[PDB]
RNA sequence: AGUUGGUGGGGUAAAGGCCUACCAAGGCGACGAUCCGUAACUGGUCUGAGAGGAUGAUCAGUCACACUGGAACUGAGACAC
RNA sequence: AGAAUAAGCACCGGCUAACUUCGUGCCAGCAGCCGCGGUAAUACGAAGGGUGCAAGCGUUAAUCGGAAUUACUGGGCGUAAAGCGCGCGUAGGUGGUUCAGCAAGUUGGAUGUGAAAUCCCCGGGCUCAACCUGGGAACUGCAUCCAAAACUACUGAGCUA
């Protein structure tokens, strides 16, 4: 309703508790772009956009040993409290093993790349 | 100040060979090291976790004759200095002038070394330093004052230092009765019977 | 070669027709001291029997914690029944900064340099469960790369 | 809890009132004894504790415990009072420092002499 | 008047002086506009006895600053 | 060159002066949430044009009344 | 209700209701005005892993005061320990 | 010149390192909490012993911590304290999706400032230390300018969830 992005993570998180294979939900620039980071990071197998006037976003999910690959996904920059960090202040999820997706001005992209690119932005969510 | 008193009780309380006595005789022939001092030396009873750390703390304190206020500052400086707080600790009080002289063997015990150093009888780098707690550096030469060269105490202790374990990190010239501090020893160079990790954990309480 | 530590000994009781009966409950933690750890409980009428029953029960329920080496890998938080525990890796030198209830667990499990804190209830039985759950869910970097299907380049 | 609810009204910290209000942020005060008496403790205890009512230099009237065995205090005696209450004595929240001004230290004391103002023999 | 004087900034029986640019009305160790150098009368080993920062010393001198009888001697000694 | 502020005007029932509301957003020091703030300033208007509801711009300028140190730049938007 | 603006004049080293004459009814306030109690402020200090909490000795910057109230004089500078 | 002029304080039931005896017997008393003492007290008084500290040792008074016990970091509201009796609604807070613009937020850099001392890092001088001091770091802030347009704010144009 008032946070379509957090709807994406919770839809993903609920499915992995229920051992579902694919999920469907309306798409957007942020939803598709965050799916880009997740797929290139290996947390999701693949994502497609059903290009119609009302587009969906479909994610097929990954399980390694039955346990879902994404152990935990947590929203950070909620609409009630938008969170902005500098390059030095960007979070490190689980000591660098995880990824904290940060929407910088060079597109949506991970915290590891943001430090390399030397740009901060809005810390959207943390993954592990 | 300094602790003045019977020395076996310090070793008997812990049950470890504290080097408060010269190596002329083994401690068992001098004192009942198998009992803690006092009337109730024959009892039993497991020490608590905190007690083990505190007993570990006083072993390092009693071996070198240091009060905790300096030790706490020595801990603070060890906590200050980069690297592990563990080995930063023992180096700080191993570089004391009295302890270095004891390693040089000019005194049979650190108590002799402290009195001998405090009596202006030791000059390091040519200048008389009469304080036990001076921190010597790498390459510093520590010598005995020329008027004190004929002291039988250093004359006796130098031989007693032979049958005590030749320490590698410092060398002594017998004829000149002067030695140089090469470098600060590492963990392997000191006795492993200590547990310096008990030092850090106790001071976090 | 198994190092064993006693966390607590507790005197519980139950009432019957006439007086009360006393039972001693002890919880201990066992481990190799490098990579293995295990905890167990045991109830017996007497302390020498009580601490012993905990011994086999602990050694029969052990796991494999994947430490980074002399320390833990990543700061993690674990909870079990109103007992929240936070543990963070620490550099070489600092001792075991943890509560006496869990200090046995990290020290026995081979951890020697860690920063830990207990939040919420501090029941020794429950906090041991909490740290155990955190240590069991521990993941080494090569395992996470396997989940995401990449190399250690993800760091 | 809501971050917006906190912005309007920040979290408030209670300030506990001192358990020694008549001392007024001072380590000790000087007073005179208006009444020396003995009182009975609560349920578990049973004794005759010596307590005296003190008129402090700031006007406060309080009762403070007299520690030790035996005391020489009576009406119109200048004493120094320190903090710390007595759990089994209702209404007593101060202690009388032995060995200062009129209240002499306990006679024949050998252990813990400094706490009770006792000379070394 | 702006003046260049010495601010006693050492310890008991062990004086240390800061060569200080300040208004003459301010106290000796008090307010100033700029410190330019220092002087060590009891320097023993590696302690520099007198550092002047000759650049800024000329600028305030060109602005009308009047050095005291000690700084003027030290200023010449630095250049001599 | 010169810092000019923009705001919504609120009152114009005076002579040759108009009151402009300035919108600010300062984060709470602890909770880090942006809270909208108000800064009503008594702007001077040598001739009167601005009516209520118009966005205008003002410069910190000469104090020319007891509460009037800001004067108008121009109307950027007129409340038709 | 000089209260908030405007106009003329006076006044200051200088703008300004700083003062005055006249005109208008304005100005501030739940974004806390006004009132009550307390209090010199800051760099800083203590504690804390940090975020924070407590505090404003020594030293340094600013301010206010000089037995209480008020007033001006001289002077570049004071309404002056 | 001569060991000659130089050791005391608190505690020992658990928390908390350190125990026996004697006298007392819910009296005397201790006590930060649990609590001890009513005739065989490691908890009272004394002795011995030990413990910790040491020209200092304890008590008080006060702040912070422990206290995640005002929880932003970092708490809760079925029964432990906590969902207004229930609607509507003002200020406010937050707002589906697409394109373009702008640049207040946001990000990076530069400049000025953020007094000195202090905190911190590397050195130097007092026989060492306390202390002094050199340089650096920091002052997490503000102001201006320059770049960027993923997200928020604004503007313009749309779409139907």
């Amino acid at each position: 309703m008032q946070d379509p992005l957090a709807d994406m993570l919770t839809r993903i998180r609920n499915a992995q508790m229920a051992e579902k294979t694919v999920v469907s939900m309306p798409s957007s620039k942020l939803k598709a772009a965050v799916a880009k980071v997740l797929k290139d990071e290996g947390y999701i197998a693949d994502f497609q956009i059903s290009s119609e006037v009302k587009p969906q976003l479909s994610i097929e999910l990954k399980y390694f040993e039955g346990k879902p690959v994404i152990e935990e996904v947590k929203r950070i920059s909620r609409p009630g409290l938008r969170q902005y960090k500098s390059v030095e202040q960007l979070p490190k999820v689980r000591g660098g093993l995880g990824v904290s997706i940060v929407s910088t001005n060079k597109g949506v992209m991970t915290d590891r790349a943001a430090r390399a690119a030397g740009v901060g932005g809005e810390v959207l969510c943390t993954v592990f | 100040a300094r602790y003045i008193g019977p020395k076996c009780k310090l070793s008997r309380r812990e049950g470890t060979d504290l080097f408060l006595k010269s190596g002329a005789r083994a401690l068992d022939s001098k004192c009942k090291a198998e009992n803690v001092p006092g009337q109730h030396g024959q009892r039993r009873g497991r020490l608590s976790d905190y007690g083990l750390q505190l007993r570990e703390k006083q072993k390092v304190r009693r071996i070198y004759g240091v009060l905790e206020r300096q030790f706490r500052g020595y801990y603070q400086e060890a906590s200050r200095r980069k690297g592990s707080t563990g080995e930063n600790l023992l180096q700080l009080l191993e570089c004391r002038l009295d302890n270095v002289v004891y390693r040089m063997g000019f005194g049979s015990t650190r108590s002799e070394s402290r009195q001998l150093v405090s009596h202006k009888a030791i000059t390091v780098n040519g200048q008389t330093v009469n304080i036990p707690s001076y921190q010597v550096k790498a390459g510093d030469v520590v010598a005995v004052r020329e008027k004190s060269k004929n002291q039988l105490r250093i004359a006796q202790a130098l031989e007693l230092c032979g049958q005590r374990g030749r320490v590698e990190w410092v060398e002594v010239d017998l004829d000149k009765k002067a030695g140089t501090f090469k470098s600060a020893p590492a963990r392997s160079d000191l006795s492993a019977d200590i547990n310096e990790n008990l030092i850090v954990e106790l001071y976090s309480k | 070669g198994y190092i064993e530590k006693l966390v607590q000994v507790n005197r519980v009781a139950k009432t019957v027709k006439g007086g009360r009966i006393f039972a001693f409950t002890a919880l201990t933690v066992v481990g190799d001291g490098k990579g293995r750890v295990g905890f167990g409980r045991g109830k017996a009428r007497e302390v020498p029997a009580a601490i012993q029953k905990a011994m086999e029960a602990a050694r029969r329920n052990m796991i494999q914690v994947d430490l980074n080496g002399t320390t833990l890998q990543y700061p993690t938080k674990s909870a079990h029944g109103a007992s929240k525990v936070y543990m963070q890796p620490a550099s070489e030198g600092t001792g075991i900064i943890a509560g006496g209830a869990m200090r046995a667990v990290l020290e026995v499990a081979g951890v020697q340099n860690v920063l830990a804190k207990c939040y919420g209830s501090t029941n020794p039985v429950n906090v041991v469960y909490a740290t155990f759950k955190g240590l069991k869910n521990m993941q080494a970097p090569e395992a996470v790369a396997a989940k995401r299907g990449k190399s250690v380049e993800e760091i | 809890a809501t971050i917006n609810q906190l912005v309007r009204k920040p979290r408030k910290r209670m300030v506990d009132k001192s358990d020694v209000p008549a001392l007024q942020n001072c380590p000790q005060r000087r007073g005179v004894c208006t009444r020396v008496y003995t009182t009975t403790p609560k349920k578990p205890n049973s004794a005759l504790r010596k307590v005296c009512r003190v008129r402090l230099t700031n006007g406060f009237e309080v009762s403070s415990y007299i520690g030790g065995e035996g005391h020489n205090l009576q009406e119109h005696s200048v004493v120094l009072i320190r903090g710390g209450r007595v759990k089994d004595l209702p209404g007593v929240r101060y202690h009388t420092v032995r060995g200062s001004l009129d209240t002499s230290g306990v006679k024949d004391r050998k252990q813990g002499r400094s706490k009770y103002g006792a000379k070394r023999p | 008047m702006v003046t260049i004087r010495l601010a006693r900034g050492g310890s008991k029986k062990r004086p240390f002086y800061h060569l200080t640019v300040t208004n003459s009305r301010n106290a000796r160790d008090g307010r100033f506009v700029e410190r330019i150098g220092f002087f060590n009368p009891v320097a023993t080993g590696g302690e520099v006895r007198l550092s002047v920062d000759q650049e800024r010393a000329t600028y305030w001198l060109g602005q009308g600053a009047q050095p005291s009888e000690r700084v003027a001697q030290l200023l010449k000694d630095a250049a001599k | 060159t010169v810092r000019t502020l923009t705001g919504r005007v609120v009152s114009d029932k005076m002579d040759k002066t108009v009151t402009v509301l300035i919108e600010r957003r300062v984060k709470h020091p602890i909770y880090g949430k942006y809270v909208k703030r108000s800064t009503k300033l008594h702007a001077h208007d040598e001739s009167n044009q601005c009516r209520i509801g118009d966005l205008v711009t003002i410069r910190e300028t000469r104090p020319l009344a007891k509460t009037k140190a800001w004067t108008l730049v121009d109307i950027v938007e007129r409340a038709v």
